[PDB]
């Protein structure tokens, strides 16, 4: 489906799974950070693309990308 | 298990949610409350856990959003496959995901400039 | 005092800058024509 | 019942009755030698409606509009503040007040002893002075 | 019931408005961007979108109540004024056919004095369209210093509503438990303002008929015209008017009501003399109402504990498909100020339309019908004002389950079944506007395809004597036979398009029996699909305003918001605003559908002269008996003759009409800008001309960006209906001048 | 194209346009006082008639002109109804202008956009001579400036 690409501009304020629907992203410890959380989407292969966090997303150019790709049932969010 | 009662038909009865992938929640209630359905009207919350069918994915996240907000109840969903196979995608840490967990991995993650360069120097 | 601080907004400095170029405009037409000389 | 509003309202009823007096007495000072003599002739040339649109007296009122705006915008900052403008009268009326307080033992407040009832009885006289003289023309009924 | 009041809460100070956006701290700390310009004045008037103390929102809409009633008081006070300054009542009050109406004249600045129309009547101005002679004719409106009496006297009750609407705030404040005695608002809105409304405008026709009834109707000079106050100091003028008077208030308490029938009577129709409804029927028709009203307002519990009340009357209707039916509605009317304002914008809006109805088909005014310019003006008048109404319901119907409807507080099982089977009732409304959509229009097709390809449309003839004159014939031979059989007292019909072959002429037609055929039951069912449209439209903004199936978690976003973005393979355009917003332009294609077919219609077959050689020769000979059927004399004999009237003017008076007819397409054409475009191009259009800017640092302070995505549709729609009524505008006021 | 002094195809729409005129101008009784400005209307259509005639103007009647720079009509473009726009437009935006550079300092930038004192407005009346007094300043933006712009990437 999407394609999920983190930047290295995170802060890991959290501001990706506070806005996200269906958590594609999550909250990982790292190591070069200032409040110490990174970004990281697993559950790809339903995120749906609605580009909430782009808009929560903090840095000048935003930290986390999701690239449109393919589209399956998965990412069309619907109920049928 | 006990669960709230809906009336209006809609949701129920149809061939797609049969055929496909259906979510199921739940949730503690330790007291009868009254609360409403993200795609329906509303209705009684009883005591105990309470299961119910979900077509989406958004309507699976979004009804747990709006339990965190009344009171402080751990949530639990489950994600069931097309056949029978039943994985717990909702909370695979058991940690809240905003919050910090022990459990660390990286998916899907290019480390290089912002402008660009989409290729990846390596996929894990 | 306060009502100099609404009498300077913009609106209202707009609309009374405006008042003034269209009533100078309108007294242009009334009275003399433009003599023009060459 | 706010500050602000019943500033200007007591105010508006100071800055007309005197307003509503000196032409009470400007309005009977120029009538007093024809008031009576035939009810001059129903009021003689002084009607308004025999006037000539007041072709004299109209570029004469627009001086009087002029000045007495920068009277007013005089009336509107001297009320701002006491001092200054409203001070030095301040301690003027000050020396009859001190007087008018010992005649009324601890203070005897002047607003009672008659700054609203001049006001009042000048507004509402004058509302009947320009209605019974200006604004009938056939009676019908007697009037008493 | 209580006088509860809060004296004193707000200062008068204009701190306040030093500061622009005091009303938010969000919009006063940081004006910084071009985008808080347009917030500032988007969000004025959203009351529920600063503080949530309801005692503070109901003293912020009662005060814009007051207001805006200033503001109409202000607008009214001058038309008084306006028809006697400069004007020709009181030469139409003694001449009122050769004289065309006029009250707005025009200066010699930049050579526009060709607008001032030769009405005649020794004045020259510009043509009125508003009705405002025929009302202050039928109020006994002679001389001009009755004009300037009531126009200053509307001056102080318009600022006497300024100092109360400064009033019960700035000095004065009633609490909260003021506004839920809605049992003890009915009782005075039905009784003291409908009640002794209709009561007070009664008694004044009946005593100001005769200067324009038995006076006017006459032949007197106005000049001869006595005084209304002679009429009244001597009840022997009365008398002799009307042998009704001499008693006076006897048989009134004697129960011999027959007494009074010389002013008050039932008669129906028109009169032969005036040109409108009887000037008798209307006094005893508002009589009628008032007491009707004073019946009426008292239904709800005061503070003496008899009557009804909203409460129990919505606990006690149940139904078996409603379930808890009605229960919770009065919970629901009397907290959401907004709740109010969508049922009384839908009543109101429709009454618009139908009161617009009932001006054409009964004339209530007298040298209203034969005026065809105002008449065709004022119905499309209210009609495009109940549009807004209507489409203003909605914009509200759906902010209730947004901004107050709540699974725990205020609750009726039948507005939860209107979301529990929420996905039912516009699947319904969904097949009926398409099969509804697929033939009406559908036939438009089929006949324009019949008439090009051939022989098609002569077969189609004995089709065109189908469905017209097959339905709503009877109904009209019902009101035929109505009076007599059905109305015994009653002389006359309801309204002469009722009485067939009878025809009321005044050297020009007032009324015709209008006979149907052709192509009403064409028009009528492309008004039936744009209004079955507009409601689906509007009805799916309301109820899916709450629970929606692709989005969740609706209620977070809000109402006036753009979208969601590029995901679930795209969410746009999903507000219930944007159903209104798309609602603003079904009821924007009804309304212009009705407006052509009445403005039309009318002088196909009704409007027209008569000799006496003959019988009736209409301005439009009975054309839509035939270019009504296909789409082509839409535009054939409707869209085109129109042009000989609205531009062949530049030699008259009437050039205005035609400037903003071609200036109104291009404000159209200019909505075609902001509903085509995104904003993501014009901020990037933004930023080049900002390079500029900061080659000479002549950027401002206040960063240039584009419009909000929201409100670049606010103005869209905006610009789409100025530019989309202006032309209509000038175009039902280009050809009825020409032709009136 | 010959002027319309000699032009006999232009005095025949002054001619035409009152006799349209008249027929709305007779149905009138002229003693009227109401009726009495039609004939000072006309006559400011006559005093616009004679004007235009020294300007070379259409034979058909549509009066043309100049803009090629000739010197003999600098009167419709050059000289009076262009440079006058010039210059008014910027005294307007060189007065703007000095009103951004005084954008700045510590009252905030939005407050001297916006709720400016009247005084600057009424300061306005300093640009009498713009040009290269306005040429230096503007210099001086673009110095100043030193190429601090967008990123545009
Ligand atoms: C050379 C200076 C001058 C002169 C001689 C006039 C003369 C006149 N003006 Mg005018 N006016 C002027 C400057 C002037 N104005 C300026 C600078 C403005 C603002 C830009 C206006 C705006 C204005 C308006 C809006 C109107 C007039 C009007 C009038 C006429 C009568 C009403 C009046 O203004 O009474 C005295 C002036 C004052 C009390 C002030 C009158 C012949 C009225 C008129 O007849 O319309 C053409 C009218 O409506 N004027
Ligand atoms: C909203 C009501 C309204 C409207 C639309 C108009 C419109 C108009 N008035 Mg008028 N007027 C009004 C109320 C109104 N008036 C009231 C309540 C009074 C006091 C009784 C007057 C007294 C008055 C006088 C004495 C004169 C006019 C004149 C005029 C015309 C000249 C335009 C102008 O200078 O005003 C400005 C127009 C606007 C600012 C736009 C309309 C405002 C709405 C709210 C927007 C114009 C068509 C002049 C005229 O026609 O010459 C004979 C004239 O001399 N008016
Ligand atoms: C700025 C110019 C201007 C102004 C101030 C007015 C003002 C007025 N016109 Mg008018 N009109 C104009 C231009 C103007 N008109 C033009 C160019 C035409 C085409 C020739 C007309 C044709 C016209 C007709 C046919 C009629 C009027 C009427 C009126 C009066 C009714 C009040 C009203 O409509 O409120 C304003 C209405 C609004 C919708 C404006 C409010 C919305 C926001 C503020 C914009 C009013 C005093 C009526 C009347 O009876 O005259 C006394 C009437 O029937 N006008
Ligand atoms: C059953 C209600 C009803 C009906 C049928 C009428 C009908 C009529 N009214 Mg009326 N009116 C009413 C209630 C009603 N009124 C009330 C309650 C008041 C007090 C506010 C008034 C105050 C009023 C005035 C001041 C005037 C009229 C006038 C008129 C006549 C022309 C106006 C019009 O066509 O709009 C009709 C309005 C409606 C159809 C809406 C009423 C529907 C209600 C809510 C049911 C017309 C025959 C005019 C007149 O007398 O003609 C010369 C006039 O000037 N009415
Ligand atoms: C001439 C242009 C045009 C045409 C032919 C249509 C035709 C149609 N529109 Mg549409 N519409 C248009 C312009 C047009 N629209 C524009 C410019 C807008 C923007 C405001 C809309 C916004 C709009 C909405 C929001 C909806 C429609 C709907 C419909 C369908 C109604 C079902 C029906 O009766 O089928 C009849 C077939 C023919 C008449 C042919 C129909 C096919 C409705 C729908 O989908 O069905 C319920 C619907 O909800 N339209
Ligand atoms: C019993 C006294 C009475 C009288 C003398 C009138 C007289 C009149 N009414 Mg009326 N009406 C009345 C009672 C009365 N009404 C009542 C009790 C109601 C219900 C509240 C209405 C509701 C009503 C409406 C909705 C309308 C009128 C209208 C009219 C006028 C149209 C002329 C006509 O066809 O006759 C009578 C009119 C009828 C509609 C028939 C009688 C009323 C009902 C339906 C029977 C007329 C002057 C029309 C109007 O306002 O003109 C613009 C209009 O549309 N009336
Ligand atoms: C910068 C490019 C540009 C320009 C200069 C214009 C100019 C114009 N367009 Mg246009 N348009 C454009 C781009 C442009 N358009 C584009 C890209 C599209 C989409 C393809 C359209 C689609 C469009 C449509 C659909 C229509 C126009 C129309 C018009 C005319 C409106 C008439 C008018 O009021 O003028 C000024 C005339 C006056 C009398 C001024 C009124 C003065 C008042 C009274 C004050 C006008 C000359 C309308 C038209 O006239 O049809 C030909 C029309 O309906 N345009
Ligand atoms: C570039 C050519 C052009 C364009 C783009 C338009 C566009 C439009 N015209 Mg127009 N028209 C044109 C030429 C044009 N016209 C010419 C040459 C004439 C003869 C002079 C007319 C005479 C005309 C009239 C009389 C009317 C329009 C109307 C309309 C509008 C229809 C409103 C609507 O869609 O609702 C739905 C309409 C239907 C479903 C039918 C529309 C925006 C109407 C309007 O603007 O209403 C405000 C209207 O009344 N036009
Ligand atoms: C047709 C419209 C129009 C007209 C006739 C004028 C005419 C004039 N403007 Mg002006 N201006 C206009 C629109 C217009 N402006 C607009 C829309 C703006 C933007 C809001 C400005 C902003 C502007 C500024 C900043 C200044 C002028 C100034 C001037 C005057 C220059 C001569 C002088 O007094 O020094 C002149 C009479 C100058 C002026 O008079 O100073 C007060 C001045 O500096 N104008
Ligand atoms: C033009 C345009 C804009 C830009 C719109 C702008 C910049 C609005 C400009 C309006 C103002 C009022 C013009 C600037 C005038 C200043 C206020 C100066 C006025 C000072 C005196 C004249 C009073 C969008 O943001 C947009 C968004 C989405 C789809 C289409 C579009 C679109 O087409
Ligand atoms: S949006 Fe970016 S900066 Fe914010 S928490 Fe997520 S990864 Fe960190
Ligand atoms: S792509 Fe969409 S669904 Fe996935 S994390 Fe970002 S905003 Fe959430």
């Amino acid at each position: 489906a999407h394609t999920v690409k983190i930047y290295d501009n995170c802060i890991g304020c959290t501001q990706c799974v506070r806005a996200c629907p269906l958590d594609v992203l999550e909250m990982v410890p790292w190591d070069g950070c200032k409040a110490g959380q990174m970004a990281s989407a697993p559950r790809t292969e339903d995120c749906v693309g609605c580009k909430r966090c782009e808009t929560a997303c903090p840095t000048d150019f935003l930290s986390i990308r999701v690239y449109l790709g393919g589209e399956t049932t998965r990412s069309m969010g619907l109920a049928y | 298990m006990p669960s709230p009662s809906f009336l209006g038909s809609t949701g129920g009865w149809l061939r797609c949610a049969e055929t496909e992938e259906k979510y199921a929640m739940t949730w503690s209630s330790d007291q009868q409350h009254i609360f409403e359905m993200p795609t329906g009207g509303a209705a009684v919350m009883n005591s105990g856990d309470n299961l119910l069918y979900l077509a989406r994915k958004e309507q699976a996240l979004a009804l747990a959003t709006q339990l965190r907000t009344q009171f402080k109840i751990q949530d639990y969903k489950i994600y069931r496959i097309f056949p029978s196979g039943e994985v717990q995608y909702l909370h695979p840490k058991d940690g809240v995901l905003p919050y910090q967990v022990n459990k660390g991995r990286e998916q899907v993650g290019r480390v290089k400039s912002t402008i660009g360069k989409n290729v990846n120097p390596a996929q894990v | 005092m306060n009502l100099k601080k609404y009498l300077s907004t913009a609106p209202v400095v707009a609309t009374l800058w405006l008042f003034l170029t269209a009533g100078i405009l309108i007294e242009l037409n009334r009275f003399f024509p433009d003599s023009l000389f060459y | 019942t706010e500050v602000f509003s019943l500033e200007w309202l007591r105010e508006a009823e100071i800055k007309h009755c005197r307003v509503a007096m000196l032409a009470v007495l400007g309005v009977i000072a120029q009538e007093f030698g024809t008031f009576d003599f035939y009810n001059a002739k129903s009021k003689l040339q002084l009607s308004p409606d025999l006037h000539n649109q007041f072709v004299q007296n109209g570029a004469l009122q627009q001086i009087l509009l002029f000045v007495c705006a920068w009277e007013f915008i005089v009336g509107l900052p001297a009320l701002i503040e006491s001092v200054n403008g409203n001070r030095e009268p301040g301690y003027f009326g000050f020396d009859p007040l001190k007087l008018g307080g010992t005649v009324g033992s601890a203070q005897w407040k002047r607003m009672q002893a008659g700054e609203l009832r001049n006001g009042r009885l000048a507004m509402i006289a004058f509302g009947g002075f320009f209605h019974q003289q200006l604004l009938t023309k056939q009676g019908i009924i007697e009037q008493l | 019931v209580k006088v509860v009041v809060d004296r004193d809460v707000v200062p008068t100070s204009f701190e306040k408005w030093a500061k622009p956006g005091h009303f938010s701290r969000s919009l006063a700390k940081g004006p910084k961007t071009t985008t808080w310009i347009w917030n500032l004045h988007a969000d004025a008037h959203d009351f529920d979108s600063h503080t949530s103390s309801l005692e503070e929102v109901s003293r912020k809409i009662f005060s814009a109540h007051f207001g805006q009633l200033a503001i109409i008081f202000i607008w009214l006070s001058g038309m008084y004024f306006h028809g006697a300054r400069f004007s020709n009542y009181v030469a139409w009050l003694s001449n009122p056919t050769g004289i065309k109406p006029s009250a707005q004249v025009v200066w010699p600045i930049v050579g526009q004095q060709i607008l001032n129309a030769d009405v005649g009547g020794g004045m020259q101005g510009i043509q009125i369209t508003s009705g405002l002679f025929q009302l202050w004719r039928a109020s006994g409106i002679v001389n001009e210093l009755q004009l300037y009496v009531t126009a200053l006297g509307g001056l102080g009750m318009a600022g006497l509503m300024i100092f109360a609407g400064w009033f019960h705030y700035h000095k004065a404040a009633p609490k909260l438990e003021w506004f839920q005695n809605v049992e003890s608002m009915l009782n005075h809105h039905l009784a003291g303002l409908l009640g002794l409304g209709s009561l007070s405008w009664a008694g004044h026709q009946i005593h100001v008929s005769l200067p324009i009834n038995k006076l006017l109707d006459a032949g007197v000079a106005p000049s001869s015209i006595p005084l209304p106050h002679e009429f009244i100091l001597n009840r022997n003028l009365m008398a002799e008017l009307y042998p009704s008077f001499q008693q006076g208030l006897v048989p009134f308490f004697t129960l011999n009501w027959k007494q009074y029938s010389d002013i008050l009577t039932f008669k129906g129709g028109l009169s032969p003399v005036t040109g409108g409804l009887w000037l008798t029927d209307v006094a005893h028709h508002h009589l009628a109402i008032a007491v009707l009203f004073l019946v009426a307002g008292h239904m709800y519990r005061t503070n003496w504990g008899i009557g009804h009340s909203i409460k129990q009357i919505l606990e006690a209707h149940k139904g078996p498909l409603t379930g808890e039916g009605h229960k919770g509605l009065y919970e629901i009317l009397t907290t959401s100020w907004h709740a109010n304002l969508a049922i009384n914008l839908a009543m109101l809006g429709s009454l618009s339309i139908i009161v617009a109805h009932h001006m054409y088909a009964m004339p209530p005014y007298p040298y209203l019908a034969t005026d065809y310019p105002t008449q065709l003006s004022l119905f499309t008048h209210h009609m495009w004002i109940g549009g807004f109404c209507i489409v203003g319901a909605g914009a509200h119907a759906a902010i209730y389950m947004v901004r107050d409807y709540s699974p725990t507080v205020n609750f009726n099982n039948v507005l939860d079944r209107m979301i529990r089977h929420r996905d039912a009732i516009i699947s319904h409304l969904n097949w009926v506007c398409i099969f509804l959509g697929m033939h009406s229009f559908g036939l438009y097709i089929h006949n324009d395809t019949m008439r090009a390809l051939g022989r098609a449309q002569d077969m189609f003839s004995d089709t065109a004597i189908q469905l017209q004159p097959v339905f709503a014939q009877w109904i009209q031979q019902i009101h035929t036979l109505a009076p007599g059989n059905t109305a015994v007292n009653a002389l006359a019909t309801a309204s002469y398009a009722f009485g067939a072959d009878t025809v009321t002429v005044g050297s020009k037609i007032a009324m015709m029996p209008i006979k149907l055929g052709t192509a009403d039951f064409m028009v009528h069912h492309i008004h039936a699909f744009t209004i079955h449209v507009t409601t689906l439209i509007l009805l799916k903004g309301v109820l899916y305003a709450r629970n929606s199936r692709l989005i969740p978690d609706k209620a977070n976003l809000g109402f006036r918001f753009p979208c969601d973005g590029p995901g679930r393979g795209g969410t746009c355009q999903v507000s219930a605003w944007d159903h209104v917003f798309l609602g603003l332009f079904w009821m924007y294609n009804a309304l212009s559908i009705v407006i052509f077919h009445f403005s039309w219609k009318m002088q196909s077959d009704v409007w027209g002269t008569v000799t006496s050689n003959g019988a009736i020769s209409h301005i439009t000979g009975g054309n839509f008996a035939q270019s009504a059927i296909t789409i082509n004399g839409w535009l054939r004999d409707f869209l085109w003759a129109q042009a000989s009237q609205v531009i062949q003017s530049y030699g008259s008076s009437l050039s205005a009409y035609g400037l903003m007819f071609l200036g109104a397409h291009f404000v159209w054409a200019f909505s075609l800008m902001f509903l085509f475009s995104g904003r993501g191009y014009w901020q990037e259009l933004i930023e080049s001309i900002v390079w500029a800017h900061n080659k000479l640092k002549v950027a401002p302070a206040i960063a240039p960006r584009a419009l909000s995505i929201t409100q670049g549709r606010a103005v869209g729609v905006a610009h789409y209906l100025l530019g989309g009524i202006a032309t209509t505008w000038a175009f039902f006021l280009a050809r009825i001048i020409a032709v009136g | 194209l010959t002027p319309c002094q000699q032009s006999e195809a232009f005095h025949k729409r002054e001619i035409n346009e009152v006799r349209t005129l008249e027929n709305r101008q007779a149905n009138y009784e002229a003693n009227s006082p109401s009726y009495l400005a039609l004939q000072s209307q006309i006559d400011q259509v006559h005093k616009r008639f004679d004007k235009y005639g020294t300007l070379l103007c259409g034979q058909d009647g549509l009066p043309h002109l100049i803009t090629d720079g000739d010197w003999r009509h600098a009167r419709e473009f050059t000289i009076p109804a262009l440079l006058f726009l010039y210059i008014t437009g910027w005294i307007g935006w060189v007065g703007r202008s000095y009103l951004k550079y005084t954008k700045e300092t510590k009252n905030p930038t939005e407050q001297e956009i916006i709720l400016d004192v009247p005084m600057a407005l009424k300061y306005m009346l300093s640009g009498f001579l713009w040009p290269l007094s306005a040429w230096q300043e503007y210099r001086s933006g673009q110095l100043l400036a030193k190429e601090d712009e967008i990123t545009v990437s």
